[PDB]
């Protein structure tokens, strides 16, 4: 997973 | 001659990469109007074992905000670990002021914290000096966003914080505070980058009073910096790098510092 | 004296970043505390594999970072990447050299060579590389792996491993012994202030199964001597020149990680 | 836990 803003 | 890589352009390491992009969604993408963006020396504490948390990294390492990994950081150190940072603050505060150096600002603040209660349950920050009890801020503070790194080598990690710190109305003088403690604000600013040392003492009707220890690193020019973010959102930002591997580079500085 | 427009940090002196100090600290042991005689030092760009997955590994960090090996992680490296991955970077680097031709630039030098490896059996195992032009002995070594390291990266495509080897020379084969192992090596080389970075085929075909085609990339230290020298006196006080070649192989390493369609 | 070198 990885948050929206990378 | 030497070249710094076979390109002969500098880099941006993965670390001021992800940060720049992390800053530039709340400066830029999903704005924040009263934003603040510090970061403090803390330890990450692992909710099971209850010490520092242990990963098998050996270097500086953001961790993932998407993942629950059982954590939570504690903004505080030993008053011992606080003098010597302060120190060490000063003689760089003192070698700063030498020919051909941009110097260093200080500003040494005593204050008074009184929170307040509100309506729609909700924390309203009153700040004053402790002299002359004049008013310094009233606001509400609201945290948005935080970003961890775990530091292996040394004794402190970091918490980059993201918050609202909207100025409000003053409370009227016939409520009370639900809170009341005392702040030791020590402030140096270089390069408009802002180096807050603070000291917390709370009273207590039952237990003794307490001392936190902190130190704060923020960004001191918030339009300048958003500024820079949007020009990274538009292609150059090279500015920006700049500026957030300068906060991260003080900030390592001050992190190895121990005794 | 000048006033500058800007610091690099309130000192205004330049600090090591962590990953380099680590790295330095590795090379530094199998350099001069537990001298390595026939030391090699090389990265090379692949995947690492979770062992109870089968795919690659996965990580709560937003950046590259150094694993820990005193930690059983339960991983392995693959040193391998696809076809087009090998032609793009193939393509990135003749851009690189192309551009380090010109006034000003310190030039790239190239190399485009074929090779074969001979495998040799014992009582371990012996390799014999030859020019698959002229035909001699390019090598005839025993090469031993000391010690790992490895650098997950979860922005890129590629995660790096660093290794540490031991290429012992060895006397030749006694006599028209039967090689136990045999594969082919396209090997186009490029370097750059000693940095050597190599991008290799290796063939190898089979009685029974379509012949594999492995596709790698690695870089390493050209220089060993002027290396040891530098761990030497990082050892002694004076980490500075070991650090500032340490970050160029690096950085190095990055771009080239960093590298893809 | 860290290794000798370290």
């Amino acid at each position: 997973r990885t948050p929206a803003w990378n | 001659k030497i070249e710094m890589n076979f390109l002969n352009k500098p880099i941006v390491p993965d670390t001021t990469k992800v940060i720049s992009n992390f800053l530039t969604h709340y400066l830029i993408t999903e704005p924040v109007e009263h934003v603040e963006i510090e970061a403090k020396l803390g330890t990450l504490i692992d909710l099971e074992t209850q010490n520092r948390f242990e990963f098998p990294v050996m270097n500086e390492t953001i961790l993932n905000p998407e993942f629950n990994l059982r954590t939570r950081f504690e903004s505080d150190m030993t008053a011992s670990e606080h003098k010597y940072l302060n120190e060490f603050l000063n003689q760089a505060f003192r070698d700063s002021q030498k020919p051909g150096r941009l110097p260093f600002a200080y500003k040494h603040t005593k204050q008074v914290d009184l929170f307040y209660e509100t309506e729609d349950n909700d924390k309203i920050r009153v700040s004053k000096n402790q002299s002359d009890n004049q008013v310094l801020a009233c606001v509400k503070k609201r945290r948005v966003a935080d970003l961890f790194l775990y530091c292996p080598n040394d004794a402190f990690d970091i918490r980059i914080s993201i918050s609202d710190e909207l100025p409000v109305s003053m409370p009227s003088g016939n409520q009370q505070p639900s809170l009341t403690r005392l702040k030791d604000r020590v402030g140096y600013v270089h390069q408009e980058i802002k180096i807050d040392l603070t000291k917390t003492t709370q009273n207590d009707p039952v237990y003794d009073t307490t001392e936190r220890h902190e130190l704060e690193v923020e960004f001191g020019n918030i339009a300048d910096l958003r500024d820079r973010a949007q020009k990274a959102k538009d292609g150059m930002e090279a500015p920006l790098f700049r500026r957030v591997q300068l906060f991260m580079d003080n900030v390592r500085i001050l992190r190895r510092e121990h005794s």
